[PDB]
């Protein structure tokens, strides 16, 4: 099997400010790799595909690049409702093997 | 020669036999030398008639020896021999559809009289052999008509027409 | 007899080609000096519909596509011998999908030691009638394992006239394969420019040229030879019947990508003596598919995606297959629709000069000599 | 265009077989394929598996292959999760999940392994 391993377990953020985030895998794996969101009970909306590629509504403030091991993730002018949870899924092994990822989280200073 | 019966809408399935259990090449022609279906090595080619839409065949069962023919859709026009011609036979079947209904669609009272309505095939002779559940086993040839049609006539009449030892059982709407 | 036949291809043994390493572990290398012994006033009654030579080839090809490209999901039947709802349930193999190279290699059929194979050497040769320039030799000549429908690619041409096979003509079952005497050629592209993959929730276009100016004389030469089996009738050309796709179009390969290009503006036209084309570059429209319909057999297959870019067929055209479309309505017409789709009709077309004939030596004749006893 | 439509919410005691539904409308039920993720209480996103509609081939995890098995009634549309055995470890959320795929009838298909729609998700806890 394979393993993708995240850098923190939060994110120390602010509205109004840049934030970056970083999925490795336990393996080699090419730009197959999607990001995605996730909100407290509801769908987990795609956000990138392929790792260079928004979807169908994915605004301009989420980015993201890297290939190989590291695969980078940029988020410009963090608004409100972006602070959700956010997670990598790798897909790129034939028969689908694949597994999961952890997955990290904005913070809230208090 | 084999003969079946089609029933104005459903499907019908004529099939080949063959021995050496090898898939090998066969083909579909009608009464005018037409192409219908056929394998060509392990595909599928539809021939140029006037059944290309409905014209399929169960293509998992090639390798096994049978090659039917499934025609969906059936149409009295359709009525019409068929040829084989797995290896070098000549295995010929006949296809015989036709329809059996009534002209009244939903308008009825009690007391009034019954029409049928039966399209038979340009060169047949069936025989309309009519079963009510009320015991009214109506013989007769093609077109028959009942002179009693009341609340007791209820139930939808299995009317079955035969014909060459050969018979299929339709419905009938009864609204009153 | 019916033995088999040792490959002999010219391969490399080094790259990464698919044919080259089918070749290195089996088959030999070529004979560099080959020997053909002309015969004498022989005649050899040269069946070709009945030859057990190409049902070889087509069991030593089946056995090339399971070693060079591999199926994500190859969905197959399967049935259980019980009488008639017959168990027929589907069995699947999941297996590595990697996008290899994909070029084929001109092969030699050669004779088992103690066999010889026959060859015709006469310009038009019919089919299955006997010939009477029959020369023997040892190894065929190149064969290039092509598998495609409705236009058999590259390998040989005719000596000097375009010439028409068949089984049986007026019985419209048998494939009429065509033989052309000179090379129609056709390039098939896609370079880059169309790495839009979907369109709502294009890399699956590609297409290809037809020289027109050449093209219309060799199928000028076509309706002559099919006018003399059918003076007063008239040559009416159209496209396919229908039926499965890898049969209504053209299919070829490239590099795993596999190409049905619609060829109705190719066959659209109706013929008498003159022309009704027109008055350069036919674009022949194209389109990689992924899911497709074995020709190994029964079942449908799927692939991995396209590659990115570049993907270049720089083809011949040397036959044709056509089929018939007889019967009691044709009203002085004759229809010939694009077939093909068996294989082994596919071969029919490059093995029909040999057949293998073994040597018996015994013979008994009347005389006028006695033993003594 | 597409929507997804889950099962309803029920508890079952561990050891017996849980059926999962999720319908759908907007596209032709055989144009793309569908996926299943686990969400359990605190944890990530399991992957349960993935189906393809035309192809009715299926394939799963290999701690869960003993277990799941997935349907897609294309004449009702409306995909299936037969999950039988079940343990206490299985507690979870399931949802059905879709990705689009260009033509596949034809034969365009294009194989793409991530995910862009999704359902709501139904409660399934064990006692
Ligand atoms: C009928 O007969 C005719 C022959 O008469 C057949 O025509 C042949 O068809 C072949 C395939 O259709 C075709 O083969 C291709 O040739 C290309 C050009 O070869 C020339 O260049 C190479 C390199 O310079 C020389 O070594 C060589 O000697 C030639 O002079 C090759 O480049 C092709 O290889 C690439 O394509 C295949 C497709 O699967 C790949 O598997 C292969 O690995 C190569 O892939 C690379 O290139 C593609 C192009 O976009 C990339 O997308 C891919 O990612 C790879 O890219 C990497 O490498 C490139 C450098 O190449 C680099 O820039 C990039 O960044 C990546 O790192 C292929 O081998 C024959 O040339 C052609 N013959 C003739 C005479 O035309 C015809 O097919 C027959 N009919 C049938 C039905 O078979
Ligand atoms: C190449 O082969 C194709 C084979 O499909 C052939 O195309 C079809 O030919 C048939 C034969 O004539 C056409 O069928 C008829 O066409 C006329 C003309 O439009 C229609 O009016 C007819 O429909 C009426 O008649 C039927 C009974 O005859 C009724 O049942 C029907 O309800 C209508 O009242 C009838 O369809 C058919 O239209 C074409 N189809 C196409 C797409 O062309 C084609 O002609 C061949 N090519 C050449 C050059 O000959
Ligand atoms: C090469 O292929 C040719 C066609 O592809 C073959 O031609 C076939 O030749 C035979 C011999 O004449 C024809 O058979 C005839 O069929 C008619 C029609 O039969 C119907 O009527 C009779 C009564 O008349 C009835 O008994 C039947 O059931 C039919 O209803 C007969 O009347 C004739 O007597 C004769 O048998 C074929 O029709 C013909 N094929 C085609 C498609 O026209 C040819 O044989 C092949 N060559 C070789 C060497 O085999
Ligand atoms: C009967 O079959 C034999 C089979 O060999 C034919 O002999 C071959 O004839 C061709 C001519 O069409 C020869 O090609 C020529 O070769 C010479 C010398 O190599 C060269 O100068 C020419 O440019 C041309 O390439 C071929 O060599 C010859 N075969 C052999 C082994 O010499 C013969 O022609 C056939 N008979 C008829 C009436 O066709
Ligand atoms: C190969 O390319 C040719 C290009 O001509 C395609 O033929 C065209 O196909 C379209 C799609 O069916 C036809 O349009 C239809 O026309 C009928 C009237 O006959 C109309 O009722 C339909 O609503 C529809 O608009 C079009 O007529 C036809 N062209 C001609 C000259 O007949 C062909 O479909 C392509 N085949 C493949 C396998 O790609
Ligand atoms: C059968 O298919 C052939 C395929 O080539 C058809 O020939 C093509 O016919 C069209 C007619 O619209 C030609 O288009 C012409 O283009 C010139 C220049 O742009 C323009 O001045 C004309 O008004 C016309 O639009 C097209 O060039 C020609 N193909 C080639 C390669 O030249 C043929 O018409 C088809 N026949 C039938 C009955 O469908
Ligand atoms: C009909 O189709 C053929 C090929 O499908 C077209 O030939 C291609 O024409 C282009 C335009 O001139 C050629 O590009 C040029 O090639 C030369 C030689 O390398 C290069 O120095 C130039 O800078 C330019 O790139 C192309 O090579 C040629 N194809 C081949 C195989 O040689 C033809 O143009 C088409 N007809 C029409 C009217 O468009
Ligand atoms: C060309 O091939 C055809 C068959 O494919 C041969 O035709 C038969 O020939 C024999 C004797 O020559 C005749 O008795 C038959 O009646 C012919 N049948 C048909 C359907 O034509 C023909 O002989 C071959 N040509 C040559 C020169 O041998
Ligand atoms: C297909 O492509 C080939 C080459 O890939 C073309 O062959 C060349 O044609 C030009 C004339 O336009 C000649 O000057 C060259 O000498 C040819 N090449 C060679 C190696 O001889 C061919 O013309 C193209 N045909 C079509 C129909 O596109
Ligand atoms: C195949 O044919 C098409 C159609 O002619 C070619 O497209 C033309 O290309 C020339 C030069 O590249 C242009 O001047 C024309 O305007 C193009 N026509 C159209 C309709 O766009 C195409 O280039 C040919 N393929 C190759 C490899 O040359
Ligand atoms: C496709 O056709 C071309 C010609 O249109 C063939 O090129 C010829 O190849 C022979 C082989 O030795 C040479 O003698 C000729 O001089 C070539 N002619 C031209 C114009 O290049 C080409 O070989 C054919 N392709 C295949 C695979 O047979
Ligand atoms: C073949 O026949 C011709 C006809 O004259 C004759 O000259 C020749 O010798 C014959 N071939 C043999 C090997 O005898
Ligand atoms: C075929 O086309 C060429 C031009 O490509 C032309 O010279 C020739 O005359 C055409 N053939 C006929 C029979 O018109
Ligand atoms: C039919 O063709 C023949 C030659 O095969 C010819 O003699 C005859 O005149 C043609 N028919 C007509 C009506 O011209
Ligand atoms: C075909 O051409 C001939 C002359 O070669 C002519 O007599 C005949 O009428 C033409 N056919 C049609 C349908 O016009």
């Amino acid at each position: 099997e394979l393993e993708l391993t995240q850098s923190p377990a939060t994110l120390s953020v602010s509205p109004g400010e840049r934030a970056t985030l970083s999925c490795r895998a336990s393996e080699s794996v090419s730009s197959d790799l999607a990001w995605y969101q996730q909100k407290p009970g509801q769908a987990p909306r795609l956000l990138i595909y392929g790792a260079s590629t928004r979807a169908t509504g994915v605004p301009a403030r989420f980015s993201g690049s890297g290939s190989g091991a590291e695969f980078t993730l940029t988020i410009s002018s963090l608004q409100s409702e972006d602070f959700a949870v956010y997670y990598c899924q790798q897909y790129n092994n034939w028969p689908p093997r694949y597994t999961f990822g952890q997955g990290t989280r904005l913070e809230i200073k208090r | 020669k084999k003969v079946v019966l089609g029933k104005k809408g459903d499907t019908v399935e004529l099939t080949c036999t063959a021995s050496q259990k090898k898939s090998i090449q066969f083909h579909w022609k009608n009464s005018n030398q037409i192409k219908i279906l056929g394998n060509q090595g392990s595909f599928l080619t539809k021939g140029p008639s006037k059944l290309n839409d409905r014209a399929d065949s169960r293509r998992s069962l090639w390798d096994q020896g049978n090659f039917p023919l499934i025609i969906k859709n059936l149409k009295i026009e359709d009525s019409d021999t068929y040829i084989c011609e797995v290896e070098d036979q000549k295995e010929e079947v006949q296809l015989l559809v036709f329809g059996l209904t009534a002209n009244s669609d939903t308008h009825l009272l009690q007391g009034q009289s019954l029409t049928l309505t039966l399209e038979s095939p340009p060169g047949s002779s069936p025989s309309v052999q009519c079963r009510s559940p009320r015991g009214k086993n109506i013989q007769g040839g093609k077109t028959l008509s009942v002179s009693q049609l009341e609340l007791q006539d209820s139930g939808t009449w299995t009317c079955t027409v035969l014909q060459n030892q050969k018979k299929v059982e339709f419905k009938i709407d009864i609204v009153v | 007899a019916t033995t088999t036949l040792f490959c002999a291809s010219d391969a490399k043994a080094y790259d990464t080609e698919v044919h080259n390493v089918w070749a290195t572990h089996a088959c030999v290398p070529t004979d560099p000096n080959p020997q053909e012994i002309v015969l004498g006033n022989v005649t050899e009654n040269f069946n070709m519909w009945k030859n057990n030579m190409v049902e070889q080839m087509h069991e030593d090809i089946i056995s090339l596509w399971d070693q060079s490209l591999k199926p994500c999901v190859k969905l197959t039947p399967l049935c259980v011998t019980l009488n008639c709802l017959i168990n027929c349930n589907t069995s699947v193999i999941t297996q590595a999908c990697p996008k290899v190279s994909f070029e084929p290699i001109p092969i030699h059929y050669c004779a088992p030691a103690g066999f010889a194979i026959l060859k015709c050497n006469s310009k038009t040769f019919n089919g299955s009638g006997p010939c009477t320039n029959v020369s023997t030799v040892q190894c065929t000549h190149g064969i290039r394992p092509v598998v495609s429908t409705q236009l058999l690619l590259n390998g040989s041409l005719a000596e000097e006239e375009i010439v028409i096979r068949s089984e049986n003509i007026t019985d419209n079952a048998k494939t009429i394969i065509v033989q052309l005497n000179e090379a129609v050629e056709i390039n098939c592209t896609r370079p880059n420019n169309n790495t839009r993959k979907s369109i709502h929730i294009n890399i699956r276009q590609a297409h290809c040229n037809i020289s027109k100016a050449r093209w219309n004389e060799t199928l000028g030469q076509i309706v002559a030879k099919l006018e003399e089996q059918f003076p007063n009738k008239t040559i009416i050309f159209n496209h396919s019947s229908g039926g499965d796709p890898e049969i209504v179009t053209h299919s070829f390969n490239c590099g795993g990508e596999f190409f049905y290009c619609n060829t109705t503006p190719l066959f659209n036209s109706t013929w008498n003596n003159t022309r009704t084309d027109d008055y350069q570059n036919i674009t022949l429209q194209c389109r990689i598919k992924q899911i497709i319909n074995m020709w190994q057999g029964v079942g449908k297959a799927m692939y991995a995606p396209p590659i990115r870019g570049q993907i270049r067929c720089s083809s011949n055209i040397t036959g044709l297959l056509l089929t018939r479309d007889g019967g009691r309505d044709q009203n002085g017409t004759e229809t010939f629709r694009p077939g093909g789709g068996n294989m082994r009709d596919n071969w029919r077309s490059e093995l029909y000069k040999y057949k293998v004939v073994k040597i018996e030596p015994l013979g008994i004749a009347p005389t006028a000599c006695k033993r003594r006893v | 265009q597409v929507q997804l439509l889950e099962s309803g919410a029920e508890v079952k005691k561990p050891g017996s077989s849980v059926k999962v539904s999720c319908k759908a409308s907007g596209d032709t039920f055989i144009r793309y394929s569908f996926t299943w993720v686990r969400q359990a209480p605190g944890q990530g996103l399991e992957w349960m598996g993935r189906i393809i509609t035309i192809l009715d081939v299926a394939h799963y995890a290999p701690h869960l292959q003993g277990r799941v098995t997935i349907t897609a009634d294309k004449s009702t549309s409306t995909v299936y999760l037969e999950l039988r055995n079940l343990r206490s470890d299985d507690t979870a959320v399931y949802f059905c999940a879709g990705v689009y795929e260009g033509e596949a009838d034809e034969g365009e298909y294009d194989n793409n392994g991530f995910l862009k729609h999704w359902g709501q998700g139904t409660l399934v806890t064990v006692t």
